[PDB]
C-alpha cells in the first residue's frame, strides 16, 4: 500500500488545521490508521488512531482538540487538529497499525507502512 | 459491592493443582444427573460456579437418546455450585445451546443463543433480568465464547461468531455495561477465524485465547482493550500448537502470524496464557481425537515464534480417557489473580457406541506457585454400568 | 517523550553500536520495543519489532533485545548508508497509546 499526506502547509495561529492522508493498495477497512507528529528538530509524538468500526484513541497529552475521522468511499482519512499554536507545526505522518498483540512478550509490525509526510506550519 | 478490576498482578505459576470435580457420569447410573455439554466455569468474587449446557433432560431418562446434536431448542443453561452436580434442583439460568456467564462484582451476566440456526437470538441477562438482545448478522449459527466472559470495570466483554464453522466468519467484540450492550467492534488483526474463546483478564484490558476452525491448528489471540474499544489479534507463537486437530510435535509449527495450515479443519477448544515470555497451554493427548490432556510451559512460547521448548510438563488426563473442551478462568487471590483451567470429559455417542446419550463431566485445575505431584483425573465411569 | 534515548550514538564503519531505549514498567518494561530508522528527509521505517524480529527486507546486522525495562538495538556492520535517527516505539499502558522519546541520531564517522 501508499499512503500519501495532504494539508495546508501554512495554518494561522489558533485555526483548525485540517490534514488528509490517501490510501491506495488494502482498502481502509482492515486495519487501524494511526497519525504521527515530528516537530523540526525532535522525536516522534503519536497522535491517535481510528479505525472504520468506531474505535478511536487519541493521545491525552493533545487535551482532546484533536478529531480523526475515515471515508472508506474515498479510501481516506482525514485528522481535524482543533486550535493549533505555535508548537504544533511538525511534519505529520499518516501510517498503519494492521494490528497485532500490544501487551506483553510479543508485539507485532506496528507502524509497518507510513507516509511520507507533510510539513504543517504554524505562523501568520 | 464493588466492580472487579483485576488489578492485581498475575501471581508466579509453577503448575496446576486439583481443584474440583464432578463426577457427573458416575452418580447418573443412580442419581437424577443432567446431561450436559460444553461446560465451563466462572467465579463470583466470593466462589466459584460451574455452568453447562443441558440437553433438557436427565441422563436416566427416555430423553436422553440422541442427544449428541449441539443445537436444540431444549438447551438450557445450567448454573450451579463447583462441585455439586447437576441435579433436578439445578438452576436454568436461561435457554441457551451456546452461552457465556461472568460475574462483574455486583451481578452476573449470561449471554444466551437460542432458536434457529439461520435466525438466532442471543439475550444478555443481568442481574437476573433480559436487559438486551441482539439477533444474527451473519445469519449462520451465532454463537459466543461458550465460556466466562470478563467484566472491567463494569464492562464486560463478549466474543460473538457468525458464520460458517469451516470458512471466513463475522467475529465481534460486544462491550456490555451491566447488561446493556455500549460497544460492539469487529475482530481486526491477523485471525482469520476467532470461535470460543478461553478469555481470562490481563489489566487493562482482556486477553482471549480461541479457537480456528478454518486453517489455523494454532490458536489465536485477540486483545480487547476495554478503554478505547480496540481489538487487535494474531495467533500463538509456540511451535507446540495446542488445538487438535493438528500435527505431531515433529511436523508441527506456529509463526503467529497466520495459521499454519496444519489439519486446520477442525478444532477443539482451548486455552494458554503468558508466564513472562513463556506461554502455560494445555492440549489434548491424541493428535487426532479429543483423548487425553496434557498441561505445560513452552520456554520463549509466546515472544519466539516456533519455540517447541516445554517445561513442566502434566498430564491431566491420561492417553487412553476421553477429553474434551477446555478453558481457563481466573481467580482473584489475596494479591493476586490466580489462572486455573477446567477440562470436559466427554462420554457416549458418537465416539461410544453402547449408551445412547451423550454428556460430560468436568475437571478443574488451578495454578500453584508450590509444588505438586502426578496423577490423572478421568470421568472414571464404567459405561458398561450406564443406563443404555 | 516517555521514553528517553541518548541524543546522538557514533561508532567507526565496520563495528557496531547500541542505542538504548529507557522505559517504565506500563512501558518498555512489559510490553515490547519497535526500532524504526528514519533516514533524513524520508519517513521512519520499521527495523525491528518485538524486541527481535526483522521485518522481511532489513539485514540481518541489526538485532534487538530487550533487558526489564529498558531495550537495545544493536547494528552490526555500521556502513555509511546507516546514518539515520532512530526511534524506539513502545505501547504504553498507562496511557493506552504509544510512545516514541526518539531524538538517537547515529554517526559514522
Ligand atoms: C428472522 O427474525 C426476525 C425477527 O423475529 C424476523 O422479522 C420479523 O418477521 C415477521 C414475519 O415476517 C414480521 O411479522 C410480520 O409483520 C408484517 C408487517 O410488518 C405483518 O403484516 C405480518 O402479519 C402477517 O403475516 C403473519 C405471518 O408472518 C400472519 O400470521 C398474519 O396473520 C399476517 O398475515 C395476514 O396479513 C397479511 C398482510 O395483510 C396477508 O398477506 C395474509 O394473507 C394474512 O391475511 C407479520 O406479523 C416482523 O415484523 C419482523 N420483525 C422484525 C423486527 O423484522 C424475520 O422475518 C426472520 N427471518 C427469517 C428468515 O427467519
Ligand atoms: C433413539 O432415537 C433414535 C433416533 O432418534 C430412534 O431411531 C430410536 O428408536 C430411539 N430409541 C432407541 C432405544 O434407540
Ligand atoms: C471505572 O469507571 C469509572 C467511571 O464510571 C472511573 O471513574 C474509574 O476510574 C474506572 N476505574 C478503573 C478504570 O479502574
Ligand atoms: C510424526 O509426523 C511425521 C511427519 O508428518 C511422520 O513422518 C511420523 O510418522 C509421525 N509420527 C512419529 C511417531 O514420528
Amino acid at each position: 500500500v501508499q499512503l500519501q499526506e495532504s494539508g495546508p502547509g501554512l495554518v494561522k495561529p489558533s485555526e483548525t488545521l485540517s490534514l488528509t492522508c490517501a490510501i491506495s493498495g488494502d482498502s481502509i477497512r482492515n486495519s487501524y490508521w494511526n497519525w504521527i507528529r515530528q516537530p523540526p528538530g525532535r522525536g516522534l509524538e503519536w497522535i491517535g488512531y481510528i479505525s472504520n468500526s468506531g474505535s478511536t484513541n487519541y493521545n491525552p497529552s493533545l487535551k482532546g482538540r484533536v478529531s480523526m475521522s475515515l471515508d472508506t468511499s474515498k479510501n481516506q482519512f482525514s485528522l481535524r487538529l482543533n486550535s493549533v499554536t505555535a508548537a504544533d507545526t511538525a511534519v505529520y505522518y499518516c501510517s498503519r497499525d494492521k494490528g497485532g498483540l500490544r501487551w506483553g512478550s510479543r508485539g507485532s509490525d506496528v507502524f509497518d507502512i507510513w507516509g511520507q509526510g507533510t510539513m504543517v506550519t504554524v505562523s501568520s | 459491592a464493588e466492580y472487579r478490576n483485576w488489578s492485581k498482578p498475575q501471581c508466579n505459576i509453577t503448575g496446576f493443582a486439583p481443584f474440583s470435580k464432578d463426577n457427573s457420569i458416575r452418580l447418573s447410573a443412580g442419581g437424577d444427573i443432567w446431561v450436559t455439554r460444553e461446560p465451563y466455569v466462572s467465579c463470583d468474587p466470593d466462589k466459584c460456579y460451574q455452568f453447562a449446557l443441558g440437553q433438557g433432560t436427565t441422563l436416566n431418562n427416555g430423553h436422553s437418546n440422541d442427544t449428541v446434536h449441539d443445537r436444540t431448542p431444549y438447551r438450557t443453561l445450567l448454573m450451579n455450585e463447583l462441585g455439586v452436580p447437576f441435579h433436578l434442583g439445578t438452576k436454568q439460568v436461561c435457554i441457551a445451546w451456546s452461552s457465556s456467564s461472568c460475574h462483574d462484582g455486583k451481578a452476573w451476566l449470561h449471554v444466551c443463543v437460542t432458536g434457529d440456526d439461520e435466525n438466532a437470538t442471543a439475550s444478555f441477562i443481568y442481574n437476573g433480568r433480559l436487559v438486551d438482545s441482539i439477533g444474527s448478522w451473519s445469519k449462520k449459527i451465532l454463537r459466543t465464547q461458550e465460556s466466562e466472559c470478563v467484566c472491567i470495570n463494569g464492562t464486560c466483554t463478549v466474543v460473538m461468531t457468525d458464520g460458517s464453522a469451516s470458512g471466513k466468519a463475522d467475529t465481534k467484540i460486544l462491550f456490555i455495561e451491566e447488561g446493556k450492550i455500549v460497544h460492539t467492534s469487529p475482530l481486526s488483526g491477523s485471525a482469520q477465524h476467532v470461535e470460543e474463546c478461553s478469555c481470562y483478564p490481563r489489566y487493562p484490558g482482556v486477553r482471549c485465547v480461541c479457537r480456528d476452525n478454518w486453517k489455523g491448528s494454532n490458536r489465536p489471540i485477540v486483545d480487547i482493550n476495554v478503554k478505547d474499544y480496540s481489538i487487535v489479534s494474531s495467533y500463538v507463537c509456540s511451535g507446540l500448537v495446542g488445538d487438535t486437530p493438528r500435527k505431531n510435535d515433529s511436523s508441527s509449527s506456529s509463526h503467529c502470524l497466520d495459521p499454519n495450515n496444519e489439519e486446520g479443519g477442525h478444532g477443539v477448544k482451548g486455552w494458554a496464557f503468558d508466564d513472562g515470555n513463556d506461554v502455560w497451554m494445555g492440549r489434548t493427548i491424541s493428535e487426532k481425537l479429543r483423548s487425553g490432556y496434557e498441561t505445560f510451559k513452552v520456554i520463549e512460547g509466546w515472544s519466539k515464534p516456533n519455540s517447541k521448548l516445554q517445561i513442566n510438563r502434566q498430564v491431566i488426563v491420561d492417553r487412553g480417557n476421553r477429553s474434551g473442551y477446555s478453558g481457563i478462568f481466573s481467580v482473584e487471590g489475596k494479591s493476586c489473580i490466580n489462572r486455573c483451567f477446567y477440562v470436559e470429559l466427554i462420554r457416549g455417542r458418537k465416539q461410544e457406541t453402547e449408551v445412547l446419550w451423550t454428556s460430560n463431566s468436568i475437571v478443574v485445575f488451578c495454578g500453584t506457585s508450590g509444588t505438586y505431584g502426578t496423577g490423572s483425573w478421568p470421568d472414571g465411569a464404567d459405561i458398561n454400568l450406564m443406563p443404555i | 517523550s516517555v521514553l528517553t534515548q541518548p541524543p546522538s550514538a557514533s561508532g567507526t564503519p565496520g563495528q557496531g553500536v547500541t542505542i538504548s531505549c529507557s522505559g517504565s514498567t506500563s512501558n518498555i518494561g512489559s510490553n515490547t520495543v519497535n526500532w524504526y530508522q528514519q533516514l533524513p528527509g524520508t519517513a521512519p521505517k520499521l527495523l525491528i519489532y518485538s524486541n527481535d524480529q526483522r521485518p522481511s527486507g532489513v539485514p540481518d546486522r541489526f538485532s534487538g533485545s530487550k533487558s526489564g525495562t529498558s531495550a537495545s538495538l544493536a547494528i552490526s556492520g555500521l556502513q555509511s548508508d546507516d546514518e539515520a535517527d532512530y526511534h524506539c516505539a513502545a505501547w504504553d499502558d498507562s496511557l493506552n497509546g504509544w510512545v516514541f522519546g526518539g531524538g538517537s541520531r547515529l554517526t559514522v564517522l
